[PDB]
Formats: structure tokens, C-alpha cells, sequence
């Protein structure tokens, strides 16, 4: 089938990183864009591996809030359509992307067209040493386990495309 | 009418053979499981009957000032069960004995990639120590011989790499070392286990502290009566 | 004193030590160089059905694990050494793995996605995408264990000689 | 009901210990006799915890061979009817009674009546240091895990025991 | 379609291997007949095809005053074709070379049962002499190996006593040597001539006078193209 | 790499050095010593048709040939070490034989006069009639060969495992 099962990470040419200050949530840390010719699908129960660290390579504050959220085709978020709102303190970085028993997963499904946008926001208190994605990164979805899940990608097929266009 | 027994280093008879190999690399007979008159026929089943193999070899060293470390031991070492530190293991990767003092030695630490180790007790100059580390590389398999002394053949000619027996936690169900194929014995017939690898495995070091047999072969099997 | 016959299907595992695969040391930051290189065994067929584990014990020369940022890829090629794009089975990182127990406990095991099949000259290759900061690759102090031939968990890899209708259908790529 | 699900250990007045010399396997290490009024039933797939050690509290040689074997009412072994034969070294005394993944079970069921005997035979090499069941002990079976299996004990009920005496 | 060639010492290709045995009584590889790319497959048929084997070893001795006799050479010597005297042999039971003079030497007399020989010329007290006698006891057969270093099966598991090849005058048709069993090679695979015996056999003795090879293995076989 | 499946009927030769026969030295004046004792190999069955050659290369302890007027006999026995009388296969002088060629020339070769079958426990023995003036016998300097299996001449000897009806009919003894 034309359905490709993959994962996602920062170094791919459809996902932009951005360094952040220490007390701004509205800024886009990570910004995905539609790849201009394919369509993505995520289902619920999908894992995340946001190995976030500082300019010295130390971990950020556990009280930090992480949010993943869909936006429109403008880059403007939606309020509704969140998949994640939780903290770094719940992730044992040494084994978050290894043990499913510590894999923290999504709630909802999601669907991205050729232009739609996903963004990741981070709420930090004042004192911490920000966010440097040159050392930090993200990983999303798991291709390798019967446990967990992966991400579906396709080119355009008529029935499914016209159905997915009916958000 | 059958039951499950274990064949092993000693097992059900004092006719089972245990010998060592050669250093020139061309395989040899390590163990011979001869069948007795006590039974009727013996059975092997790969993928059903468990098997266990703790190989362990011999090294020798002389001491002097500052000889806390032991060099590359010509031996590819692996952390057992993935675990590096000694006492967390299912069994020690390595053991040490001073013959001059005639006593066991505790080990301090290891480097696996350099294949070197670090003891706790600095030895003396003119002193002699022996070391019992695991065996690393090498290829194994079973073999069959009639009552006469002629090869009948092997079983599943795909020699398991030896270090797999060290990798898994053999004492845990589901991970135990099984193999592929089967074989049935007869009265005066003998199965053997054969090996080839650079280093000389050893049994029966009287000076060894932790047991009267350093290295062991065990295998669950089926028997008729 | 009989052994009992066999199917042609030999259920085994795959590793660097076998005499039909080649290892090779790797510099810093070339994905394109082949670390591993299987070749066809010249007469037998290999079959890796779906759901097949890997245990890529890659380390540096100094025994340390590589950076988890590195991505490992397995890929089929033609009878000349050139990939196909399709037929890929695995693309992931070492951060996923637990070298202490990756080949041990099924919870931590990492299996393929697609089926795969090999004729008498077919080839599979391993590709390793790395940043610059890595300490290269030491193949002597590293290895791989593909599949399991021992456990009640995991799966195996089938190998067969040429039988008539089996190969008649197997050459239907 | 009449069926009672329990375990078994040495410190019970239907069981006898006997400290052992070096390498005399033919001696009964342990002994279990019937209780003269009740009837015992073991199913195959039942753990053992043979916590055997020396006078100085240390573990025995791993290369020991252990047998549990039924005997007649006379005390002589039947040859057949063995339930278990393995090495001590297979076990892990720190956890051999704890994790089911490390548990080691029988290979056959077993039934004991008012006069039958079970014996425990122990083949040890020459060099080792005896066996003192004072500091060593044993526990057979468990009635606590959903995993594992217990042992059934009953008073004489007519029809089941009538079946049972067809041995 | 098929024809007949002969495998030999050199044989079809310069990849046939010749290696000696070990002194411990153990069946070891002697020779490896590997198949090349040039052919497709090769056949052997005992009871139809012919084979030839003249094995010859080496001993070495030193000079002294009054030496004409050399002692038992550690081999059960048999007269060839049921015949003893050298000049009427199909080929020498044994040959002698003095390295001082650098000269081949003839032989005057022999005691087979006592394994001793009496020579023509008295070497100097302080000389070096080498001798190449035929091989005595031992048992041999053929082994198969695939293109993996894996044994697959022996051939008619009844090794042949060595002395038969000395017993029969090999060059006579009908009296020539045929074995039992069968085999068919493949492209990269190999067959090996294997042997167990006391003594080590020799090849490539540069000092040997009657050619470049002291012993010989030859086998008429059928080829597939 | 094919090998060729075979019958159970292995055609071979028989001689002293095999592990189902045992030698024994003898003095100069004994027709009763079992020089050679030949036992069933415990699971296989052997068949010796009539007209099978023998070569008793029998010297003394000095390696010399023996007195002319001697004789040789071979004879089956029971499962308890006692000849049967019948089943003898050969009896005449030494005066015919010529060790230098006697296993070589047909016209000098001599063979069995009658047939023979052997079960898993049957035995044969060999014995040697000599008068006064001989210097004993020496097994180790001597030997026996029975049958041939490499010539196109004479005959070999058949050995088999257990086929069902074959064993059923072979137990007619």
C-alpha cells in the first residue's frame, strides 16, 4: 500500500526549530508544515520524545509545561485541537523513548493536509536557562514496536483525499 | 512411557568424557555424552529442551610493583546480561587466585573494550596469579558417533556463536538457549559437543575456589524409562 | 542412532561473523558508506518475514555507545550494490534501543516493518546517518544480532536451498 | 470446599531432614511421608525453592544434581515417576522463589496417599562441604500468586479417593 | 553432458591445498579438492572409478663411525604388491639422500618386520642424512564441505586401511583401487581427503631426488563440462 | 552438494583392525586357540555369501612363513563361546598359498566354500593346526583380510541395519 509508516524528528526539512526565552509561551519552538504534496495522519495513543535541554546540555525545569497544538494555515493556533498538555517532569529522559511503560502518549488523532500547521509551545518560569534546540531535539511516533504506534503518510488518493478535506 | 532428565558434566554416569581443544584453529571434541545400558534410548529436541553452557578458560600471570591491572587477555569479553559491574551479574565474568598466598582475590573493575581488568590487591614481585575468565569467541555444535567410532553427522550445521550463551540470562525462562534439530541415541552410541576457538578452555583446577568444576555443560533431555 | 530429518527451512539468526557478510569501519558523517554488507550465499534463499528483531550493538573504538542522534537504516539492493528505495524495513535511532537488554525482553525489542526476501545474489546493506561530533565506528568491538534462533520470543530467519515450486513463486518479485 | 490450596516446607511434622555427607547420593537428603488421614495432589507446573547451603551459610556448588523422586510405601524408589531433575546452579537463591520468570517448575504431576513417600536425592561432587538443612531449608509451591500453583490437600472423600487408590 | 578428467596433486587449478596432519591420533584434513568457477559440477563414483595414493613421509638422522643400518622408522612397513626387493618394485619403498655429499643413495637390504634398513655407503661421523619411506598404518576417507566451512556428511563411513594401497599394484587395471560411496561437488564447494595415523606425511622436500613431489594422490573422475 | 542416498546393504571388507574382531597370539602346538574371535556388532546384521576370499598373512614373531604341513580352520560359534561344528568354511594345507601374490592372482586366490549369515550376537572363531617343529605364531606381525571391496574381483560382505521383514526372515536360524 501507499501508506508509509514513519516517525518524525527535528532534522527533517518540513519542521523548523527555534531557540526560545525563559518566560514566553506564545512563541513557536517547533513548527511543522505540510510537505506540499503528501498528507499525514496521527492516531491517538501516539508517543512523544521531547528531549529538551539547556544551553549547557542540562535538562530544563520539570515544572515546565509542554503543549502540542494544531494551528490553521496562517500559523495562528486554534485553542481547540490540542493533543498534549503536560510537563517534562513526567519523562525519564534516559528511558522515555525506550520503555513503553514510560512512553507518554497522545489523547486525540490528527490529520495534516498540504498546508496545515502543527506547533509546539513551552511555558517556562523565569529562572531557567531557556531552550537551545541545537542540543535538544524531539522524536515522535514509533515504527519499531508492536507496542506503540507510528505515523501514516500518503500521496493523494481521490476518495480518501476528498474525505480528509471535510474537516 | 518417557520422562525428562538432564545430561550434564557428570550426570547419570562416570563415562561421559570431557577434554580440551587445540590452539591451531580446527575443531575438536570437548564433551562426549555416551549412552549407558541403564536406559533404552535418549532423545534431544531443539526448541523444547533447555540447554546451558558456562565456559571458562585459564590465564596465568606473574606480578611486580604496580601490577594492579591485567592486560588484554586475548579474550573478547562481554558484560553478562548487558550488565557491567560484577556482583549485579548472574555470575562472575572473571575470577582470580593468588597461588603464593593460595587465596581468592576480589576484583575491582573492568574495561571490556580493551579486554583488561583491575584487581583490588596489588600482587608481589615474584608472585603468581591465575585467572579464570569466561570464554568469548568460538563456534560450537553437536555431533553423532556410532558404537564403532565413526562419524554419522552433525545436527543443524549452523554453529551458534559462543557469546550468545553469555548474552542472555540463561536462568530466566523464555530466554534460555535452545537450538534447532533433534536426535535420538542408542545403547553404546555417543553424541559429542565440538568446538573451535583460539583459547584453551579448562576444567578441573584444584586451586580454583568457587567450585570443583569451573565450566559446565547441562542440557535437559527426554528418556524412555 | 538417528537424528531425524529436516525441512529445507533452517530457522536461524544473522550476525557479522558469518562467512557471507562484511563489516567496515566508518568515518564521521557519511550515511552513504555501507557499514554492513550481506551478499547472497550463491544458491540458497533467505527470508525475513515481518516482525523480526534487531540488536545492533554499535560502539566506538573506546567501547562507548554512539550518540543516539545517529539513525540506523537497513535496505535491500540489486545484484550490483544499488538500493531500491522501496523494500526498506527499518529506519530509527539508537536512542530507542537498550543495549543492556535489547535482545532480551520483548517489551524492549525492536522489529522490522516489512517482509523481505533474498535470492542467490541479492544484497542487503546497513546505512548509518551520523553528525560530526561522533567518535566514528569500530566494527571489531561492535557487532549485530539479527533475529532469534533460541527464544520462545521473537522470530527467526528462514533459509532454504532451491526447491522447485517454492523458488518458482519466490522469484516473483 | 474440601480441597485446600497450600505450600510445603521442611518445618512440618510430615517431613524429615537429614544432614548429608559429601558425595553419597543414594542417601535420602529429605523425606516426605503421608499424613495418615489426608491425601495430597500435585499438578505438573509447580515451583521449587531448594534453598540448599553449607554449614557456613554459603551456597553449594552449582554443578550439584538434584532429584525429587517418588518411592513406594517401603521407601524404595520406583525408578520412574520422577518429577524433577536439574542443577542448583540453574536457580538464583536471591530471587528463585520470587519472579515467575526465574521460577523453575516440575515436569510431571504427582499424587501422595496415607503411606506413599517422596524422597529428595542429592548428588554432590567430592570437594564440597556437605549439606546442613538447619541453615538451609526448602519451600515447595505457592498459593499466593495468580501465577504459580498451589498443592491440593483433602480428607478422605469416597469417590475421588476410590479413584486415587487405583495406582 | 559430461566427460572424464583426473583430479590430482596439482589438478585442474592451483587452489587445491596440501597440508600435513597432527601427531595425536585424530582424523585431520590432508588435502582439499575445491571446485572452480570453470566447471559446473564434478562427480565421484566408487565401484566405477579409479584412484591412486602413494604416501611417503620423512625421517632424518645423523652420522657416526661404522653406521650402515638405520633403525625401525616408526612405521609398519609392508612389501609392495606382496613383493620386497627394491629394483623390481613399482616404486621405491624408501629413498635416501646424504646432504653433505648432496647425493641420492641406493639401498642394499631391508627387514620389513623389524622396520630396519641397511644401506650402501657409510656416511661420515658428523654427517646429515634424510630418508623418505612410504607410510604404514593409518585410516583415511573423504569428507564434504560446503561453501560455508560446514561439514554435511561423510562418504560411506568406512575408512580404508592405508596399507591396501601398498598391497595392490595400483597400475594394473581391475586391480586398481575403487572406494564406496558417492558425491557430487558444486561450484565453490570442497571435498577433503582426511586421515588418522601416527606419522606426519611430507611434501615439497626440495632435497628429494626423483622429482618435486614425494607423495601423490590421483583420482579419475567424471566432469560436467 | 549431493552425496547419494545408499542402501542399507553396505559392501565392505573385514580384517583384524576393526572394532568387532579381536586377535590373539598362539604357541607352536595348539589347534584350539581362538587366534581371531569375530563378534556381532550389536544392532547391525552381516551377510557373507559363499565364495569370499581370505588372506591370512600369518608369520611367526620373526616375520617368516610357516611349516608346510600345517592347516587352518574357521568356524561359527554360539552366543556363549563354543564352536558349532557346522558352518566351517575352509580346511586344507598351507601348501597351496603364496603370500607374495595370494590376494592378487585369482587363479591362486581361495575363497569360501559355503554361505554364512550373522546376527547381532553370533560369533566366529579361527584356529591353527601345527606340528612340533614350528616357532610359534605372532598376531601383531600377522593379519587377516576377509573379502575385497575395492577390486572388481572376488566379493565383498554385506552389512545392514534392521529392515522389518528382513529381520523377520533372518531370525530363521
Amino acid at each position: 500500500s501507499a501508506e508509509k509508516q514513519i516517525s518524525v524528528y527535528d532534522g527533517q526539512p518540513f519542521v523548523d526549530e527555534q531557540d526560545v526565552p525563559a518566560d514566553d509561551p506564545n512563541t513557536p519552538a517547533l513548527t511543522i508544515e505540510g510537505p506540499d504534496g503528501y498528507v499525514i495522519a496521527v492516531d491517538a495513543g501516539t508517543p512523544i520524545a521531547p528531549e529538551f535541554r539547556d544551553s549547557n546540555g542540562n535538562k530544563l525545569d520539570p515544572s515546565t509545561r509542554v503543549i502540542v497544538q494544531k494551528c490553521d494555515r496562517q500559523g495562528n493556533p486554534l485553542g481547540d485541537g490540542i493533543v498534549f498538555n503536560d510537563t517534562l517532569g513526567r519523562f525519564d529522559y534516559e528511558q522515555m523513548r525506550t520503555d513503553p511503560d514510560f512512553m507518554r502518549k497522545t489523547a486525540k488523532s490528527l490529520m495534516i493536509d498540504e498546508r496545515e500547521i502543527v506547533k509546539v509551545f513551552v511555558d517556562i518560569p523565569a529562572g531557567a536557562n531557556g531552550y537551545d534546540a541545537d542540543k535538544s531535539r524531539l522524536t515522535l511516533g514509533d515504527d519499531t514496536s508492536d507496542f506503540g504506534k507510528a505515523v501514516e503518510i500518503v500521496d493523494h488518493d481521490e476518495l480518501s483525499d476528498a474525505e480528509t478535506r471535510a474537516v | 512411557y518417557t520422562i525428562s532428565h538432564t545430561g550434564g558434566t557428570l550426570g547419570s554416569s562416570k563415562v561421559t568424557t570431557a577434554a580440551n581443544q587445540t590452539s591451531p584453529q580446527r575443531e575438536t571434541a570437548i564433551i562426549g555424552f555416551e549412552c549407558p545400558r541403564k536406559f533404552a534410548e535418549i532423545e534431544y529436541v531443539g526448541q523444547r529442551d533447555s540447554t546451558r553452557f558456562i565456559p571458562r578458560t585459564t590465564e596465568s600471570i606473574t606480578g611486580t610493583a604496580g601490577d594492579d591491572t591485567v592486560v588484554s587477555l586475548t579474550a573478547n569479553i562481554q558484560p553478562v546480561a548487558g550488565e557491567t559491574a560484577i556482583e549485579d551479574q548472574d555470575y562472575p565474568v572473571a575470577v582470580a587466585y593468588n597461588v603464593t598466598q593460595g587465596v581468592q582475590v576480589d576484583i575491582d573493575a573492568v574495561d571490556y573494550a580493551a579486554d583488561e581488568v583491575t584487581l583490588a590487591d596489588n600482587p608481589a614481585d615474584g608472585d603468581t596469579v591465575k585467572v579464570w575468565p569466561i570464554m568469548g569467541d568460538g563456534d560450537v555444535q553437536f555431533r553423532l558417533v556410532n558404537q564403532f567410532g565413526q562419524e554419522e553427522g552433525r545436527v543443524y550445521p549452523w554453529a551458534t556463536p559462543l557469546y550468545r550463551w553469555h548474552d542472555f540470562p540463561q536462568l530466566k525462562r523464555g530466554r534460555e538457549i535452545n537450538l534447532h534439530g533433534s536426535v535420538t541415541w542408542e545403547e553404546n552410541e555417543t553424541v559429542e559437543v565440538l568446538l573451535d576457538a583460539p583459547q584453551a578452555i579448562t576444567w578441573e583446577d584444584s586451586d580454583y575456589p568457587e567450585g570443583q568444576y569451573v565450566s559446565t555443560f547441562e542440557q535437559d533431555v527426554e528418556i524412555t524409562l
